[PDB]
DNA sequence: TAGGCACTGG
DNA sequence: CAGTGCCTA
């Protein structure tokens, strides 16, 4: 087993030079440094470990070091270098599994001050290395009276960078052994720093193997990216902006501007009593000025500095100010002294003036248009800001970012694109599609295969209650579509409203609000649905008794054996089902890709298919041809059945596949 | 004898009026405004026939003030045959006000 | 009853 | 940086 890390000139997307690398070899217990001209030797050493059936440990090597080295070997040495997935260990992937209850900075992309909770020390240091190295570089420059240019610390190799490289390997080694000491994941009777790769995966907990395969595959998904219709989103932007302007023009005519105190420095005191008046706006007392003096101030004559403010429809404060003035008396306030002003209350606000009453609708339309503009074009994480030169958006994925085992998505978050049923969703959704990628050889657009696990968490529920109802629920489920069967009973409007209902219920007011009624309907429905399935109570009880006693144990055992932290006794059932769903989906996407590869299909734009996105229980796959799209859909269904059998699931698991040009059509 | 203006009457009452007109831009929430108000009532009566005292509450009439670039209140704007002759901001005393008027009238 | 992220106001 | 509120599963 060896531990390694490299320093290079840029992020994966534009890296062109290997600066240095460090290797720690457990069999010699020595650290070896490799400088720029040693690149060839660095690679030789890595492949030698691979030849021994050994293991290579990197911190975040799955997304960076490994891909980066393949790229740099080709560019710098015209060499083909591809470390096998089975020979690589990643301490970040490991930490995210073991300390699934803790957040991390995602290797410096997130500011640690903003993260909630504690942070594992070693991983923290590793994530802060780039920033620390940068700070050293700058001060060292300014020390030499030299100017600093953003990102210059990475253009050239230097012994400072070399020293940080060695430090990363020392810390990574320490992190590794700390993770390896967790007996729940690694049997204490085995020294995992002294075994071959085959042993490492087979002897450690299944979760360890699953998370590494997931990180390897998702790293590939990130590099593929999601083909994006830039031109279409720019045209959408123009349309949304004009409507925004028009709504602003209408609203600023209905709700005129006003003045507000601003800039006041001194406290206003009663001119007779001296009594400080905190509530009154702060004033300013001119020191110079008199009565010919053209100036407009007079020493000792106090005035209240003010500012002119135009109605900003994006301001909840402005909205609230104008509506109360129009006679609106709020009913619900924020636990911080402020009237709640969300779409739901806006929908219920009634005033006398018909023009202002109608303006409420314009305000709602305006807020929404802003939500789309912000997400699509103006926000810091806007799609138009993320589309790369290859015409794709390469969103990042933390394979195990959620406590339950679910993954998280950011930069931008491709798991929060507006749905087709919401305003402008069809245009948004249609912009993300395989059709927007032209084959590198034929120039023909690719096709999209979208597959979604069917009634996933309701089936996980059926699985877990099987020992209480002997499978009655699981059986009742495969009798038509449960969600459609729900909507009917619940007498719900949409199949989505029926899903949001059943999941809100399974995990009275909130229920009523989601269903569109009051706490009364919420109650009635809550009982009619609980009475229908009584074993749900038994499952809950059994869960509570196992965890609570003041905890008896504050974690639940996931499908692959890992510990799943339980935040609260009330969220226990949800933790159990969402984790099951997450883990089922995770092994599922791993098996689906493995099966396609065993069938002879190549993963990549230069191949036959490319994973573009994984949104919890759905995958969107780009396919070179319709036939491949059909194979992908059928294969995904087989992989799901394989997963269900793999973990002896008590409810049959299924998938639904759709073939089309983009996300609008494939979900 | 104070003239209470509105956005819609301002043009003919102030700009198209004859003689000097003192306009006070104020707000009910301003301490200084509340301070000079009493003073203005006395000026209005004292300067009868020689000056007209008008008041415009900027909250009830939001359109006028901006056209004059108000940045603080109370703002005393003196108009002479359609235009601003002098301007003073702040809670002047009766004495300081009388001086401002006399010297400017 | 898992997450990311935008916009306002201090 | 915090308080709010919306987007997704
Ligand atoms: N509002 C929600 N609250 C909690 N969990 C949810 C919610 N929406 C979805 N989930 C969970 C449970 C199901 C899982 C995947 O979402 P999805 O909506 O596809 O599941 P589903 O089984 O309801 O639908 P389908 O059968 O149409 O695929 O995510
Ligand atoms: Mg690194
Ligand atoms: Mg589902
Ligand atoms: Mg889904």
């Amino acid at each position: 087993m060896i531990v390694s890390d490299i320093e290079a000139n840029a992020l994966l997307e534009s890296v062109t030079k290997f600066h240095c690398g460090v290797i720690y070899d457990y069999s010699t217990a020595e650290y070896v440094s490799y400088r720029p001209s040693d690149f060839g030797a660095y690679l030789d050493a890595l492949e030698a470990e691979v030849a021994r059936g050994g293991l290579i440990v990197f911190h975040n090597g799955h997304k960076y070091d490994v891909p980066a080295l393949t790229k740099l070997a080709k560019l710098q040495l015209n060499r083909e270098f591809h470390l096998p997935r089975e020979n690589c260990i990643d301490t970040l992937v490991l930490s995210r599994l073991i300390h699934s209850n803790l957040k991390d900075t995602d290797m410096g992309l997130l500011r640690s001050g903003k993260l909630p909770g504690a942070l594992e020390a070693w991983g923290y240091r590793l994530g802060e290395m780039k920033g620390e190295y940068k700070d050293d570089f700058k001060r060292m420059l300014e020390e030499q009276g030299e100017e600093y240019v953003d990102g210059m610390e990475w253009w050239n190799f230097n012994e400072e960078m070399m020293d940080y490289n060695v430090q990363d390997v020392v810390v990574t080694k320490a992190l590794l052994e700390k993770l390896l000491s967790d007996k729940h994941y690694f049997p204490p009777e085995i020294d995992f720093t002294d075994v071959g790769y085959t042993t490492f995966w087979s002897e450690s907990l299944e979760a360890v193997d699953i998370e590494h395969r997931a990180a390897w595959l998702l790293a590939k998904q990130e590099r593929n990216g999601f083909p994006f219709d830039t031109k279409a989103i720019e045209e959408l932007y123009v349309e949304l902006a004009a409507r925004r302007s028009e709504l602003l023009r209408k609203l600023t005519e209905t709700f005129g501007s006003w003045y507000q105190p601003k800039g006041g420095t001194e406290m206003f005191c009663h001119p007779r009593t001296g009594k400080p008046l905190p509530k009154y706006p702060r004033i300013k007392t001119p020191k110079v000025g008199g009565i010919l003096d053209t100036r407009e101030y007079v020493a000792g004559a106090p005035y209240t500095p003010v500012e002119h403010v135009v109605f900003n429809p994006s301001s909840r404060d402005h909205i609230q100010k104008k509506l109360q003035e129009a006679g609106w008396v709020p009913t619900k306030y924020t636990d911080k002294g402020a009237p709640v002003v969300d779409d739901e209350v806006l929908e219920g606000v009634r005033v006398d003036d018909p023009e202002k009453q109608a303006a409420i609708d314009l305000i709602k339309e305006y807020l929404m248009i802003q939500k789309r503009i912000g997400q699509s074009a103006e926000g810091d994480k806007a799609w138009l800001r993320y589309v790369a030169e290859d015409g794709k958006i390469h969103g990042s994925v933390n394979p195990n970012g959620a406590v339950t085992g679910r993954a998280t998505h950011a930069f931008p978050n491709l798991a929060q694109i507006p749905g087709v049923r919401s305003p402008y969703g069809e245009q948004c959704r249609a912009a993300f599609g395989a059709e927007h990628h032209l084959d590198g050889i034929t120039g023909k657009p690719w096709v999209q295969a979208g597959i979604d696990a069917s009634g996933l968490e309701l089936r996980c529920l059926a699985h877990f209650m099987a020992r209480f109802d002997n499978g009655e629920y699981a059986h009742e489920i495969l009798n038509g579509d449960i969600h459609t069967k729900n909507q009917i009973a619940a007498e719900l409007p949409t199949r989505d409203n029926a899903k949001t209902f059943i999941y809100g219920f399974l995990y009275d007011e909130k229920i009523g609000q989601i269903v569109g009624a009051g706490k009364e309907r919420g109650k009635e429905l809550k009982k009619k649905f609980l009475e229908n399935t009584p074993a749900i109570a038994a499952l809950r009880e059994s869960i509570q008794q196992t965890l609570v006693e003041k905890w008896k144990r504050r974690w639940i055992k996931g499908l692959d054996g890992r510990k799943v932290h339980v935040r609260s006794p009330h969220a226990a059932l949800n933790t159990l089902l969402q984790s099951a769903g997450a883990l089922i989906c995770k092994l599922w996407i791993i098996k689906t890709e493995e099966m396609l590869v065993e069938k002879g299909l190549k993963h990549g734009w230069d191949g036959d298919f490319a994973y573009m996105a994984w949104v919890h229980d759905e995958i969107q796959v780009g396919c070179r041809t319709e036939e491949i799209a059909q194979v992908v859909i059928e294969t995904a269904q087989e992989a799901m059945r394989w997963v269900g059998d793999h973990w002896n699931f008590r409810c049959l698991l299924d998938t639904e596949g759709k073939m089309g040009p983009n996300w609008a059509i494939c979900h | 004898k104070i003239i209470h203006l509105t956005d819609d009457s301002f043009d003919t009452d102030v700009l198209k009026a004859d003689g000097a007109i003192l306009v006070d831009f104020w707000a009910e929430w301003c301490g200084p405004c509340k301070m000079i108000a009493p003073i203005l009532d006395e000026i209005a009566d004292e300067y009868q026939g020689k000056l007209t005292v008008a008041k415009l509450n900027i909250d009830q009439n939001p359109g006028t003030a901006p056209k004059y670039g108000i940045r603080g209140i109370p703002t005393l704007l003196l108009f002479k045959n359609g235009e601003v002759a002098a301007t003073k901001v702040g809670a002047l005393s009766k004495g300081q006000l009388k001086e401002f008027l006399d010297a400017n009238l």
